[PDB]
DNA sequence: AAAAAAAAAAAAAAAAAAAAAAATTTTTTTTTTTTTTTTTTTTTTTT
């Protein structure tokens, strides 16, 4: 056993005397700093770097991690008593909770007649008048487990796991302090919640109303009490580390106070928390004991490997001029060929700018579809961007089909009411649904993923269902084969129709016999004279590249309409085109003019989309 | 004693019923072993002493 | 205090045996050497035969059989007892040692239907299939408080009363000290057990005909939780008790039953196989002496009852085998799976190799053109209909990864199923997704498929493209497609009916007695044990009546399968001659000029087409044990790449 | 020094207060299991 006061004292030592060199190399204390802030109320969660405390006190370290909820405690409290003696002037009272502190502690301090000895619970919770929030940021020593694996045997540690998030729930009060107030005497009362439920009290226990022997019914109200931002999540495991056979393992993860808001469904995400259990009475328990659930309480959440949320070298790196080439080049390195489609496949990434003209939008995204006979490396392009973009969803054929891409109506759990749960689409709202056999995919979804080409949205007026979705993500279709199979009604709306025709020749086919062959020995593409950039760089540069929408000068404008009316007469004369490869040329080089970084778009952009649009129209022929 | 004829159309799972039953006090842990049990579709009230 | 028994005679008796058991020092020390190595692997419950505990002491073997709880808490005090005996630490570490059991049951091997009443408190080995499965909950065995106004630290702890008389005083959680102030528990400190009940149901197959199936419920605890999932046939050896009530003070007289398991496994033929020091050893010497023909001989051994069709034995060698995947650190995967697919002339076999393959290759799923449709075959997202959320169950794919999935009437399938597991087939994972739940399940198996031509029979004077009516896109994924006709040469002929007539006139070696008729009646199934659960080798099959006789003998199935699994793990490298000279082929032949005229493509040629020359090549290397691929590796798959992929049209 | 009267001692019976002892199943809820139904969706057939 351990004495918690020695505790306390070890970890407001830590608090107060750990320092380091964070900010621009000048010593600094990373912990005091925060406890002026929070203090001052102008921060209100405290992470706790055990990475931190381990530097200095290895044991502490241990401790946290096999009772982390008893050294939550203790460091929370540590933290309050600290408060004081860090606050350096008044707060200006930010809000009605901080008025209702002010006013207890005030009112406290007025009746304190400071020798007497008030009872035990004759004062103010703890939780009550805290305004802050503590949480842990796991130690890297402890690898992180998995889902399946985190049992029993780990209940009250602190353990940290990965996983996709499948459901989240929204951010609504969940209760941590009821308040009630009293009708006869006029003093107040505090039930600190811990279990799911709870029973509101009727009697009033103030020392006034037990001397009167009176009534004394309190009423509860939410004026002030103390809720916080709550939210209740679904953890899925990690499609690599499930056993052979078996489905992934889901956990429950319950987020609180400054955690909430963080991750979204469909989010690769690693939490660092504490494995608790909630008791579970209520049921006839078939089995005697005091079984119990089990879930992980939010202390760290961190958007990982496809979502996190500069140097000298890498704007060196933009400020060169094949930068567009570059990026190209890397994605897919293993791909052999196929330079021009890649090149589409990055504007589609970097997507154009959105236009709001008096009331209609012209959205920005890019939608292109990938015909092509077998083994053109169609599916293996998909789900490259997919593992790339930020809000990515690989579907395939039928398996995500129907509520699969739309939303559905699921019953609730926190409220037991009938929540809306975005599909696919919803999933990769504003990022990439990249569909694979759009040409065998049903009817309802093929109109379904025509619907939100046009419009962005998802209108459902079904039984169960009455709303108009909104999905602005960017469709990365992969059909296959008018040579055999070109539908007009895809031609009319992928802004950018790829035809993949591999006629068999030796030299191309050798080349590419051998870039296979090196890439099956060595887990790698041929060495190349660029190297092609890692998934976080080129992430990095598209979303860089996303914030800077680059405008179109009139003095384009000519320019633009004689390319669109040549390639008119053009086609009239051959054996289509229309305002929609007109808006596709224009976002195209507004895409152009974002990847080179610039804020006006230049006749090389919209050569280069010329160029594209050009080499996807003759892949027809 | 009845005869009757027919054809049957449901048969439940074979369960386990109690042709003898034991029981012991909370307090003292004293037992009351072999308690018979009524054959058939009949119940049997606990005693309150 | 309590009652404290002093001189309890029986389980002074039954320890003294129990320990004796284990010593078994002077007896080969085999459970000597079981608790040592729990004791490395970090395990805390010895699985006992209970044949070899019947042969050392039948007594102790029918107490503990009749008499469940008590002989297996005996049993775990003197496993404890030994535990402390040969490490200290250890014992000291884990509070109770678990005792499972396994062997042959007489009587108590029994399923969900004949568990009856006549077995409560009685150790029965029941099969069957599980039905469905519980969340692994934790239940408190020891909880520890902290009394804040007093700074004391207390620990409640609460028996293992499941199956046995609980009061309220038991079951009480402490909230408060005994002077009113508010505890707060340590959950770090407090002790823990994993719990899980889940439903075990007869197995269609072994349930009677047209009833409905019989169920039971098991529960399990700390080490057993996770051992099964739904669908798995499993065998759970456990104690089946009656469940208490809840306090009434009137009682219907009807208990729920239960079985309380005590070791759970899964089919044996998926487990890790035994590899002992002469086995491992023969298999060393089979791959030193041979390694120029061993894929050959490995190749006509594989189903010696089917006569002919080299070329697709090898094939089915090299699906068995399979390639390596390619983990490219950009997370790009190439698949390592071949898919065979073969079609042809009615009665070829080819139902008959499906049928060798599922019952020989480990993790291998049978399914029939529509005796799967979508959601069967693939994975399928349901409602738990209790607690209103999404739920994942796996498809046929998904029961076979990392294995194979032989398909039956592969034309008959409907277009959406094929297109369906177009996925499977090349990316091998399964991508569903309903509106409150998504996942990518993986399925890792290679498709051995079946498929009679278009018109029957097969049309020698059309075009395979026409015979055949799957088109390119399905086509091009299937590594390798035989077909195989039923050439009326009067010598292939006479040899396939010499074949097959010596196969019916072959009988078992004294099993058999020349007139015996093998099939059983649903009672000597449970009678005895299941050879599907159960627990010397030899290389070279002694001369028998399957082959008359010559200067080359037949591979063992054992021996094969060992051989197979232990060059399955071989991850042999590609090297630069191979690779050269798999790249110029691979460009010769989709150069069309390469093949003679009169001859029509069975299916088309891409970059899947060299990616199936460099599994081939990698499944010859890991048959040959090479560990690198070789050049004749290379010309192996080149040979059986370009005989599969033309046929010639006649006319 | 002995007898007669007085008083005390021992012993037994009765009463009052206070602590102890004895007696004490029915009624309602509600959870689970089973079935029913409405709509969505998927498959099959026909032109
Ligand atoms: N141009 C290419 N470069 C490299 N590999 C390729 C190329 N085309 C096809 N492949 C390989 O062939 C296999 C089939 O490709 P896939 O993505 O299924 O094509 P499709 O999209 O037409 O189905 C994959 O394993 C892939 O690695
Ligand atoms: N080459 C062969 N050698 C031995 N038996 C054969 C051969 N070809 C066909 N058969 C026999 O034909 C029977 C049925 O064949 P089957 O597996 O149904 O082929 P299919 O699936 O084409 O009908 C089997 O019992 C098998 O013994
Ligand atoms: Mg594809
Ligand atoms: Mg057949
Ligand atoms: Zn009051
Ligand atoms: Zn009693």
């Amino acid at each position: 056993l351990k004495d918690y006061a020695l505790e306390k004292e070890k970890v407001k030592k830590f608090l107060q005397e750990f320092y380091q060199d964070d900010e621009l190399g000048k010593k600094q204390f990373k912990y005091g700093n925060q406890l002026v802030r929070l203090a001052h109320r102008e921060q209100v969660a405290l992470y706790v770097d055990l990475d931190d405390v381990a530097e200095d006190d290895p044991e502490l370290v241990d401790s946290i991690c096999e009772n982390a909820r008893r050294y939550a405690k203790l460091f929370a409290d540590a933290v309050q008593e600290l408060l004081p003696q860090y606050k350096e002037r008044e707060v200006v009272n930010k809000d009605v909770l901080d008025v209702y502190i002010e006013h207890r502690l005030m009112m406290e301090q007025r009746s304190r007649d400071p020798g007497m000895v008030r009872s035990p619970q004759n004062q103010y919770p703890a939780e009550l008048m805290r305004r802050f929030e503590l949480y842990f940021q796991g130690p890297s020593s402890n690898k992180p487990r998995v889902i399946r694996e985190v049992r029993a045997d780990s209940v009250g540690k602190l353990v940290t796991v990965r996983g996709i998030v499948t459901r989240v729930s929204e951010v609504k009060p969940k209760m941590v302090v009821a308040t009630y107030t009293c009708d006869q005497c006029g003093a107040e009362t505090y039930q600190p919640i811990q279990s799911p439920t709870f029973m509101p009290l009727i009697m009033c226990p103030s020392q006034e109303c037990q001397t009167n022997r009176s009534g004394g019914r309190l009423y509860l109200q939410t004026r002030g009490s103390r809720f916080i931002k709550f939210q209740e999540m679904k953890m899925q495991e990690h499609s690599d580390q499930v056993p052979v056979g078996n489905i992934p393992r889901s956990i429950t993860v319950l987020v609180e106070g400054e955690n909430t808001r963080i991750a979204q469904p469909g989010d690769h995400v690693s939490v660092t928390g504490i494995f608790l259990p909630i008791l579970r009475t209520g049921f006839r328990q078939v089995v005697q004991g005091l079984l119990s659930e089990t879930y992980l309480e939010a202390h760290r959440i961190v958007k990982m490997n496809k979502s996190e949320d500069l140097t000298r070298e890498e704007l060196r790196q933009i400020a060169e001029e094949d930068f567009y080439e570059k990026l190209a080049a890397s994605i897919a390195p293993e791909i052999y060929g196929h330079e021009d489609v890649k090149k589409a496949l990055l504007l589609l990434l970097v997507g154009g700018v959105d236009q709001s003209p008096r009331g209609m939008k012209i959205r920005g995204n890019i939608n292109i579809c990938l015909m092509g006979d077998p083994g053109v490396a169609k599916s293996q392009l998909l789900s490259y961007i997919d593992r790339l973009a930020p809000r990515s969803q690989y579907t395939t054929g039928r398996g995500s089909s129907g509520v699969g891409l739309t939303a559905a109506v699921l019953r609730d759990s926190v409220s037991g009411e009938l929540t809306l749960e975005g599909g696919a689409l919803v999933l990769a709202d504003q990022g990439v649904c990249c569909i694979d056999e759009f040409d065998k995919m049903a009817e309802a979804d093929r109109t379904a993923i025509h619907e939100v080409m046009e419009q962005q949205t998802i209108s459902i007026a079904k039984a169960g269902i009455l709303t108009t979705l909104n999905a602005r993500c960017s469709i990365l279709a992969a059909a296959n084969p008018q040579n055999i199979q070109l539908p007009a009604a895809l031609l009319s709306r992928f802004d950018l129709l790829w035809l993949i025709q591999d006629r068999p020749d030796r030299d191309n086919d050798l080349r590419l016999a051998q870039h296979i062959t090196y890439v099956h020995q060595h887990s790698r593409q041929p060495p190349s004279q660029f190297e092609p950039l890692d998934m976080k760089l080129m992430r990095r540069y598209i979303a860089m590249c996303r914030e800077k929408q680059p405008m179109v000068p009139e003095s384009l404008a000519d320019y633009i309409t004689a390319a669109y009316v040549e390639m008119r007469r053009e086609a009239w004369a051959s054996k289509y085109t229309s305002a929609r490869t007109l808006l596709a040329i224009l976002r195209l080089s507004t895409a152009l003019a974002r990847l080179r970084m610039v804020d006006v778009v230049e006749k090389e952009d919209v050569n280069e989309a010329i160029r594209l649009m050009e080499m996807s129209k003759d892949s027809l022929l | 004693l009845v005869k009757i004829p027919g054809i049957i159309i449901a048969a439940s799972a074979v369960r386990a019923k109690a042709t003898r039953i034991s029981i012991q006090c909370r307090s003292c842990r004293n037992t009351l072993t072999n308690i018979a049990m009524r054959p058939g579709l009949e119940g049997y009230a606990l005693p309150r002493k | 205090a309590g009652t404290v028994v002093l001189d309890d005679v029986e389980l002074r008796e039954a320890q003294r045996d129990y320990l004796d058991f284990l010593d078994d020092e002077e007896d080969q020390g085999i459970y000597q050497s079981k608790v040592r190595e729990l004791i490395s692997d970090n395990q805390y419950r010895l699985i006992v035969n209970v044949n070899d505990l019947r042969r050392k002491n039948e007594k102790r073997a029918n107490r503990l059989l009749n008499n469940a709880f008590e002989e297996l808490v005996a049993f775990q005090r003197a496993l404890k007892d030994f535990v402390a005996s040969i490490d200290a630490t250890y014992a000291k570490q884990y509070e109770e040692f678990y005792v499972g059991l396994e062997g042959s049951f007489g009587s108590k091997h029994v399923s969900p239907r004949t568990l009856t009443s006549c077995f409560l408190s009685c150790v029965v080995c029941v099969e069957g299939i599980v039905t469905k499965c519980s969340l692994v909950r934790p239940k408190v065995v020891r909880s520890v408080h902290y009394c804040p106004a007093t700074k004391k630290t207390i620990e409640r702890r609460y028996s293992d009363l499941t199956t046995l008389v609980a009061f309220p005083s038991s079951s009480v959680y402490p909230t408060k000290d005994e002077e009113n102030n508010p505890l707060e528990t340590e959950y770090g400190l407090s002790v823990y057990k994993d719990h899980q009940t889940i439903t075990i149901q007869e197995m269609p197959e072994k349930a009677p005909a047209g009833q409905l199936p019989r169920s039971v419920d098991v529960i399990l605890d700390d080490d057993l939780v996770d051992k099964a999932k739904p669908g798995d046939r499993v065998q759970v050896v456990g104690t089946y008790r009656c469940l208490p009530g809840k306090k009434g003070g009137y009682t219907s007289g009807t208990f729920r039953t239960v079985l309380i398991a005590c070791n759970v496994k899964q089919m044996s033929k998926d487990a890790q196989p035994s590899f002992s020091a002469e086995d491992i050893a023969k298999i060393k010497k089979f791959s030193k002496t041979r390694s120029k023909d061993i894929f050959d001989q490995l190749a006509k051994s594989l189903a010696p009852s089917i006569h002919g069709h080299d070329y697709v034995k090898k094939a089915i060698l090299c699906l068995l085998l399979g390639g390596v995947e390619r983990d490219l650190e950009n997370g790009s995967h190439i698949r390592g799976d071949i898919n065979i697919l073969l079609i042809g002339d009615p009665s070829v076999a080819k139902s008959q190799l499906l049928r060798y393959v599922l019952c020989t290759a480990p993790r291998a799923i049978p399914t029939t053109g529509r005796g799967s449709s979508g959601v069967g075959l693939t994975a399928a997202v349901t409602t738990d209909q209790e607690t209103g959320e999404r739920r994942l169950e796996a498809g046929a794919m998904v029961l076979a990864d990392r294995g194979v999935v032989c398909i039956d009437e592969f034309d008959k399938m409907s277009d959406m199923d094929r297109t369906a597991i177009h996925e499977v087939m090349e990316q091998g994972r399964v991508t569903i997704a309903k509106a409150g739940i998504h996942a990518r399940l993986n399925a890792r198996c290679s498709v051995l498929a079946a498929a009679n031509p278009v018109y029957g029979r097969y049309d020698q004077y059309k075009t395979p493209m026409e015979n055949i009516g799957l088109q390119d896109s399905l086509l091009s994924r299937f590594d390798l497609l035989f077909i195989m006709l039923d050439q009326m040469d009067p010598e292939q002929d006479r040899e396939i009916s010499d074949h097959v007539l010596r196969m019916h006139r072959y009988r078992a070696p004294g099993e058999q007695d020349g007139d015996a008729m093998p099939l059983g009646s649903a009672v000597d199934i449970l009678a005895t044990d299941d050879p599907n659960f159960s627990q010397i080798y030899e290389k070279h099959d002694n001369l028998l009546h399957g082959t008359k006789k010559k200067k080359e003998k037949m591979v063992s199935a054992a021996f094969m399968k060992k051989y197979i699994h232990v060059a399955k793990i071989i991850k042999p490298v590609l090297t630069q001659e191979s690779a050269t000279y798999i790249a110029e082929e691979y460009s010769r032949l989709r150069s069309q000029d390469s093949m003679s005229s009169d001859t029509a493509r069975t299916s088309p040629v891409t970059a899947r087409t060299l990616e199936t020359l460099i599994r081939l090549a990698t499944a010859h290397a890991k048959a040959r044990m090479s560990k690198t691929v070789d050049l004749q590796d290379a010309e192996e798959a080149v040979e059986l790449v370009q005989y599969a992929y033309f046929k010639k049209v006649l006319e």
